[PDB]
C-alpha cells in the first residue's frame, strides 16, 4: 500500500508501521491534517519520520500516506515573478486561496498552478519518431515580456517520439509530448520535478571568462567577478548590502535573478518582499518589473528548520533550471550563516557529534558542495548552448570575527569578497566597499577579455590599486612629518587618491548619470585620473632632481580648471550622452591636460 | 479641589450605568433563551452513536 | 462540528517516574492531549500527554507525582489539546500562567476557543513597521524609538531595576497622541517571586490602568509546564486582540531567562542529551516562535509589538539567551550596574542600545520633523562628553578647551535631566524633545554639526 500507520510520537518525531519500502529520505504525509516530514530510519517494517510542523494531535493508527520522492522541486512555468518558501509552497497562492495571513498546517497546494493556461510552441521540425534525449528543446512557453520558457525533455529521459502536441494554449497537467524507448513509453506535461540535493548534469563544465558587470564602479574594475563566479559579501546592519543585490537585479548582464531569504528576521523579509516588487528596469525603450525575471525564497526565523535549511538548495536547483534553457543566472542568499544555525538544529535533533563550535562534521564539505554548483556550462540536449549560475552568499561573522567556521570555510571556498563597510556607510562614503579588505582572484581569466575589449586597462587597475596602497602607507608618515614636510611625488600621490576615492569609488546611486556606470564610461574616467597622476609626477621629478622645482602647489596653481574637469567626468549621463560623446569629451580632458602640461614644462 | 470637586458628582453615573447595562442583559437574556435552550437540549438528545477514525478490522 | 463522543477514565497506571506518570492499554492516543488525574485520596490533577506509543501514553503531571499509586489513581482523557477561551472581557483582568481568574472575577466566556501554539504568519502578508509606540520614558522614545511591529529586547542583570522599568512602560505607554482607545496590552511574567507578582497586580490596580491590560502571572513555584504555556497564551490572547479586533498591542514578556530554565527542564524529562552551553538544541526554533509571533499585517488595522525582558549572567552578553535573542528581535535597550550605582534612574545606557527600526517611527506626521537629528546631535554630545571626563583625569581640568569645558557641562545636565526621570513622571515624545533642546542649547549652535541648518533655524532659538 501507499499507507503505512503512526505507532507513536515524541515531539517532532513520528514512528510509522507497515513502511516496508519505503525508501530513505522520502517525503511522507502524517495524519489526517497531512503534515510533511522525511524518512530518517528504516528498521525491519518501520519508519522513523522527522516531521517539519507541530505534531501536535496526531494520534497512534492515523495514515502515513508515503510519496516516492525525496525533497524536490516542481520545475516548469509559473515560476517566474513567484514567492515560494525553503520547501517551495507558494506564498502568494496559499494568502489568495486561504484568505488568512496565516500558514496552514499540512496545506498541501501545487508550486506550479495547474489552472493557468499557457500559450505552446513545438520545435518545429520534431515529428513522430525523431531521437530525442535528456536536455532537448521540444517546445516553449512565452511565459511574459521577457522569459520564452524553454520546455525541455528531462534528465535521464530518452526514446523515439511517438506523440507531440500541436501550437495551442495548455494547462500544466496536459500531456504535450509521448516518447518511446525499448517498447515502454513516457507520457511528458510542461513540469518535471527534480531532487533539491542532486547537482543537474550538463555536457560539460567550463572555465569562467566574461565579467559579471554591475554598473558599480569598484566592483566593476577594482575587484570584478566572472558569469559562473562565486562571492561573499559581510551581512551586517549598518553596511548598506542593498546596493549589491538592486545593482544585480536591475543592471547586471544576468538573464534571470533568484534570491534566497534562508531564516531572516520577519521585518527584514517583508522589506525585502516589499521593495522587489516596486524595483523596475529599462529593455527596448520600454520600462518592465524586475519580477518578469525573477524568483525570490522566503523564510523568515518561525518557518520549519528543515526549510531554514533545504532553502539554498531550491534556489539553486531553480537555478539550475534557468541555465539548463542557456540562461545566465545569478542567485543571492541573504545569509548564509542563518543557514548554517538551521543545519546546527537539524543535528542537535538527530544527536550528532558537536565537532567545530557545535556545527555537525559535514558543515564544510556542505558548503564546498553547494558553491561547486557554481559555473558557466555547455548544457545537455540537442539545440547546442550555453548557460552560467553565479553564486553571492553573505555571512554574518559575530562582531566582527572571520575565525567563525562558516566565515572561515565561506572565504576558504570563494573567489571574490566585496568588504562592504559600516564605517564608510557612517562616512557617507556609497558605495561602502572597503578597497583594502576586499579581493577577486578573477583577474587573470579576465585578462583575454580584457585584452579584446579594452586592452588599455589591466595597467591602468594596476596603478590604481598602488596609488591607493600607497596613500595608506604615507598616512602613518603624515601623522609625524605635519604634511608640509612631505616629498612633492608623495603630495601627488596623496591628493590623487584623494581624486580616484572621491570622484571614481564613490557613485551616487540616486542620481540619473550615476545609476549605471557602463564599462567604456568607466575605464575612460580612470585613464585620465591616472594620465595626470604620470603627468604630475614626470613634471616633479624632470624639474625637481637639478632644476628650479615644480610642485604639487604650483600644479594646483596652474591646473585648476583641469582637476574641476576631472571632478566633473563622473557627471556625464549615458542616457543623455551618447558613448562616441563621452569618449570625445574624455579625449578633450586628455588634450587639455598635455597642453597644460606642455605650458608649465 | 477645582479640578476633582464637579466630577465627583458626576462619577454617580458610573453606577447609573452599571444599572442600564444590567438592564439590557436582562433584556438581552429573556428574549432569546428559549432558541438556546432549544437548540442546546436538541444537540444533548441526537446521540449519534460512532467508531474512532483510527479503526481497522 | 464538536466533540461529542464520551470521554475514557482508566486505572491501568504502569508507573511513575520524576513528573511523570504512565498508562497503559489507552485507545488510539492522542499526541500533547491534556488528561485530568484523581488521586486515592480525591485530590485533582492535570497533565499532557508528553509521548505515546502503541497503547502506551506518558503524561506529565503539571503538579507533583507524590500520593500517585499504580491502583486507586484514575486517569481522564479529554481528547484534545490544550486550546484557552479568548475574548475582550479580558482586558482588565488577572490570570495565573494556565490561564485561570485570579482577580475575583468570574471565568471567560469565550468569543473563540484557540489553539496556544498558534501558526506562523505568512511573510506575504505581514507589512513593514511605522509609527511610535510611546513608552513615556526619555531614554527610550527620544533615542532608541520603538515602532509598531518591532521587537526589541531589554537586557538587563539579577538586582537591576528591570521589574520597575516594565512597571512604568506597562503604565505609561500608549500613541503619540499627534494633532488611542485601540491601544491595548498584554503583560505577561514568568517565574516570579511572589514581592514581584504582588507589586506588578497591585502598581496596575493603584496605579489605574486595568482597563487596557491583561496581565498573566506565573510564580517561581508554579509549574514548570505553566511557564512554557504562559507567553503561548499571552500572544494567542495578542493575535485576537490585533488581527480580529483591530488593536495596537503591547506585549511585554518577563524573564525570557526563566522561560528558558523551564524549557531546559522539560527537554531533561524527554530524555534528550543537554545542547550547547546546557540549553536544548531547538532553542532558537523555540525563541523564534514566541518573538516572530508579532507585526503588522496586511488588510488589517491592528499590529503587535514585543518588549522581551531578558537577566544576564555574570553580566555577559554573549550567553546563549541573550545571543539568540539578538539573532531574532531587532534591536537592544541596555540596562546599566553602573547607572544603578550611581544612584540614577532609570539606569538605561544609550551608547550599547538601539533601536535598528527607529527611522520608521519618527519624522514628520509621527512625532517631530527635528526628532532623527537631536536625537544624533544628543548621542555624539554625550559619546564626546564620556571622553573629556577621561581625560580630565589623565591631564587635569586646566588642560581642558573651552570646548572640552563645554561638553562636561552637558555630560552632568544630560544625565540629570534627559536620563534622570521619576518612576511616576510621565513624558511625552514632545516632553521629551523639549527636554533635549535645553541640553543642545548649552552650545554655540556650530557645533551642533549632527544638525541641518534648517532644523537650528526653526528650533535653536527659544520663543515666547
Amino acid at each position: 500500500s501507499t499507507f503505512g500507520y503512526v505507532h507513536g510520537v515524541s515531539g517532532p518525531v513520528v514512528t510509522a508501521c507497515d513502511m516496508a519500502g519505503a525508501a530513505m529520505y522520502e517525503l511522507v504525509r502524517v495524519g489526517h491534517s497531512e503534515l510533511v516530514g522525511e524518512i530518517i530510519r528504516l528498521e525491519g517494517d518501520m519508519a522513523t519520520i522527522q516531521v517539519y510542523e507541530e505534531t501536535s494531535g496526531v494520534s497512534v493508527g492515523d495514515p502515513v500516506l508515503r510519496t516516492g520522492k525525496p525533497l524536490s522541486v516542481e520545475l516548469g512555468p509559473g515560476i517566474m515573478g513567484a514567492i515560494f518558501d525553503g520547501i517551495q509552497r507558494p506564498l502568494s497562492d496559499i494568502s489568495s486561496q486561504t484568505q488568512s495571513i496565516y500558514i496552514p498546517r499540512g496545506v498541501n497546494v501545487s508550486a506550479l498552478s495547474r489552472d493557468i493556461k499557457w500559450e505552446f510552441i513545438p520545435s518545429k521540425n520534431l515529428r513522430v519518431g525523431s531521437h530525442i534525449t535528456g536536455g532537448d528543446i521540444y517546445g516553449i512557453v512565452n511565459e511574459n515580456s521577457l522569459i520564452k520558457h524553454k520546455i525541455m525533455l528531462p534528465p535521464r529521459s530518452r526514446g523515439s517520439v511517438t506523440y507531440i502536441a500541436p501550437p495551442g494554449n495548455y494547462d500544466a497537467s496536459d500531456v504535450v509530448l509521448e516518447l518511446e524507448f525499448e517498447g515502454v513509453k513516457e507520457k511528458l506535461s510542461m513540469v518535471q520535478v527534480w531532487p533539491v540535493r542532486q547537482v543537474r548534469p550538463v555536457t560539460e563544465k567550463l572555465p569562467a571568462n566574461h565579467p559579471l558587470l554591475t554598473g558599480q564602479r569598484v566592483l566593476d574594475a577594482l575587484f570584478p567577478c566572472v558569469q559562473g563566479g562565486t562571492t561573499a559579501i559581510p551581512g551586517a546592519f549598518g553596511c548598506g548590502k542593498t546596493v549589491i543585490s538592486q545593482s544585480l537585479s536591475k543592471y547586471s548582464n544576468s538573464d534571470v535573478i533568484i534570491y534566497v531569504g534562508c531564516g531572516e528576521r520577519g521585518n527584514e523579509m517583508s522589506e525585502v518582499l516589499r521593495d522587489f516588487p516596486e524595483l523596475t528596469m529599462e529593455v527596448d525603450g520600454k520600462v518592465e518589473s524586475i519580477m518578469k525575471r525573477t524568483a525570490l525564497v522566503a523564510n523568515t526565523s518561525n518557518m520549519p528548520v528543515a526549510a531554514r535549511e533545504a532553502s539554498i538548495y531550491t534556489g539553486i536547483t531553480l537555478s539550475e533550471y534557468f541555465r539548463d534553457m542557456g540562461y545566465h543566472v545569478s542567485m543571492m542568499a541573504d545569509s548564509t550563516s542563518r543557514w548554517a544555525e538551521a543545519l546546527r538544529e537539524i543535528s542537535g535533533r538527530l544527536a550528532e557529534m558537536p565537532a567545530d563550535s557545535g556545527y555537525p562534521a559535514y558543515l564544510g564539505a556542505r558548503l564546498a558542495s553547494f558553491y561547486e554548483r557554481a559555473g558557466r556550462v555547455k548544457c545537455l540536449g540537442n539545440p547546442e548552448r550555453e548557460g552560467s549560475v553565479s553564486i553571492v552568499g553573505a555571512v554574518s561573522p559575530p562582531g566582527g570575527d572571520f575565525s567563525d567556521p562558516v566565515t572561515s570555510a565561506t572565504l576558504g571556498i570563494v573567489q571574490v569578497f566585496w568588504g562592504l563597510d559600516k564605517k564608510l556607510a557612517q562616512r557617507k562614503h556609497f558605495p561602502s566597499v572597503n578597497w583594502l579588505i576586499s579581493y577577486s582572484k578573477y583577474m587573470r581569466a579576465l585578462d583575454e577579455y580584457y585584452d579584446k575589449h579594452f586592452t588599455e586597462f589591466v595597467p591602468l587597475r594596476t596603478k590604481a590599486k598602488e596609488i591607493l596602497q600607497e596613500e595608506e602607507d604615507l598616512a602613518e608618515i603624515v601623522q609625524l612629518v605635519g604634511k608640509a614636510s612631505l616629498a612633492e611625488t608623495d603630495k601627488i600621490t596623496l591628493e590623487v587618491a584623494k581624486l580616484i576615492k572621491d570622484d571614481f569609488l564613490q557613485q551616487n546611486g540616486y542620481t540619473p548619470y550615476d545609476r549605471f556606470c557602463p564599462f567604456y564610461k568607466t575605464v575612460g574616467m580612470l585613464s585620465n585620473m591616472i594620465s595626470f597622476y604620470d603627468m604630475a609626477r614626470r613634471a616633479v621629478e624632470t624639474t625637481a632632481q637639478s632644476d628650479n622645482k615644480i610642485t604639487w602647489s604650483i600644479i594646483r596653481e596652474h591646473m585648476g580648471e583641469i582637476l574641476y574637469k576631472l571632478s566633473s567626468m563622473k557627471f556625464k549621463d549615458p542616457v543623455k550622452d551618447g558613448e562616441a560623446k563621452i569618449k570625445a569629451d574624455y579625449a578633450q580632458l586628455l588634450e587639455d591636460m598635455q597642453n597644460a602640461f606642455r605650458s608649465l614644462e | 479641589a477645582a479640578a476633582l470637586g464637579s466630577h465627583g458628582s458626576c462619577s454617580s453615573e458610573v453606577e447609573k450605568e452599571t444599572q442600564e447595562k444590567m438592564t439590557i442583559l436582562q433584556n438581552y437574556f429573556e428574549q432569546n433563551r428559549d432558541e438556546v435552550l432549544d437548540n442546546l437540549l436538541a444537540f444533548v438528545c441526537d446521540i449519534r452513536p460512532e467508531i474512532h477514525e483510527n479503526y481497522r478490522i | 462540528n464538536y466533540l461529542s463522543q464520551p470521554r475514557l477514565t482508566y486505572k491501568t497506571v504502569s508507573g511513575v517516574n520524576g513528573p511523570l506518570v504512565i498508562l497503559d492499554h489507552v485507545k488510539f492516543p492522542r499526541y500533547a492531549e491534556i488528561v485530568h488525574l484523581t488521586l486515592p485520596d480525591g485530590t485533582k490533577r492535570s497533565g499532557q500527554v508528553l509521548e505515546v506509543s502503541g497503547s502506551k501514553a506518558v503524561v506529565q503531571v503539571f503538579e507533583g507525582t507524590s500520593g500517585i499509586d499504580a491502583k486507586k489513581t484514575s486517569c481522564e482523557f479529554t481528547g484534545d489539546i490544550l486550546r484557552t477561551p479568548v475574548s475582550e472581557d479580558m482586558l482588565g483582568r488577572v490570570f495565573n500562567g494556565s490561564g485561570k481568574p485570579i482577580d475575583r472575577g468570574p471565568v471567560v466566556l469565550a468569543e473563540d476557543f484557540l489553539d496556544i501554539m498558534g501558526q506562523p504568519i505568512n511573510p506575504q502578508c505581514r507589512i513593514y513597521p511605522e509609527e511610535m509606540i510611546q513608552t513615556g520614558i526619555s531614554a527610550i522614545d527620544g533615542m532608541n524609538s520603538i515602532a509598531r511591529g518591532q521587537k526589541i529586547p531589554i537586557f538587563s542583570a539579577a538586582g537591576l531595576p528591570h521589574n520597575e522599568i516594565a512597571a512604568q512602560i506597562c503604565r505609561q505607554a500608549g500613541l503619540v497622541k499627534k494633532s488611542e482607545e485601540n491601544f491595548a496590552i498584554v503583560f505577561a511574567a514568568m517565574g516570579v517571586n511572589m514581592e514581584t507578582a504582588r507589586f506588578f497586580k497591585s502598581d496596575f490596580e493603584e496605579n489605574g490602568s486595568m482597563d487596557n491590560v491583561c496581565l498573566f502571572l506565573n510564580l517561581a513555584n508554579d509549574p514548570t509546564i505553566e511557564r512554557i504555556i504562559t507567553p503561548r497564551l499571552a500572544l494567542t490572547t495578542a493575535e485576537f486582540l490585533a488581527y480580529q479586533c483591530e488593536k495596537h498591542v503591547l506585549v511585554i514578556l518577563t524573564d525570557m531567562s526563566s522561560y528558558a530554565e523551564a524549557l531546559r527542564e522539560v527537554s531533561a524529562a524527554r530524555e534528550e542529551v543537554p545542547g550547547r552551553r546546557g540549553f536544548p538544541g531547538y532553542m532558537y526554533t523555540d525563541l523564534a516562535t514566541i518573538y516572530e509571533r508579532a507585526g503588522r499585517v496586511e488588510g488589517r488595522n491592528g499590529s503587535i509589538t514585543q518588549i522581551p525582558i531578558l537577566t544576564m549572567p555574570n553580566d555577559d552578553i554573549t550567553h546563549p539567551i541573550p545571543d539568540l535573542t539578538g539573532y531574532i528581535t531587532e534591536g537592544q535597550i541596555y540596562v546599566d550596574r553602573q547607572l544603578h550605582n550611581r544612584q540614577i534612574y532609570p539606569p538605561i545606557n544609550v551608547l550599547p542600545s538601539l533601536s535598528r527600526l527607529m527611522k520608521s517611527a519618527i519624522g514628520e506626521g509621527m512625532t517631530r520633523k527635528d526628532h532623527a537629528d537631536v536625537s544624533n546631535q544628543l548621542y555624539a554630545c554625550y559619546a564626546i562628553g564620556k571622553d573629556v571626563q577621561a581625560m580630565k583625569a589623565v591631564v587635569g581640568e586646566e588642560a581642558l578647551t573651552s570646548d572640552d569645558l563645554l561638553y562636561l557641562e552637558f555630560l552632568q545636565k544630560f544625565e540629570k535631566n534627559f536620563i534622570t526621570q521619576g518612576p511616576y513622571e510621565n513624558r511625552t515624545v514632545y516632553e521629551t524633545l523639549d527636554i533635549g533642546w535645553q541640553l543642545l542649547r548649552i552650545f554655540p549652535k556650530e557645533m551642533l554639526k549632527r544638525i541641518p541648518q534648517s532644523t537650528l533655524s526653526e528650533f535653536y532659538p527659544r520663543d515666547s
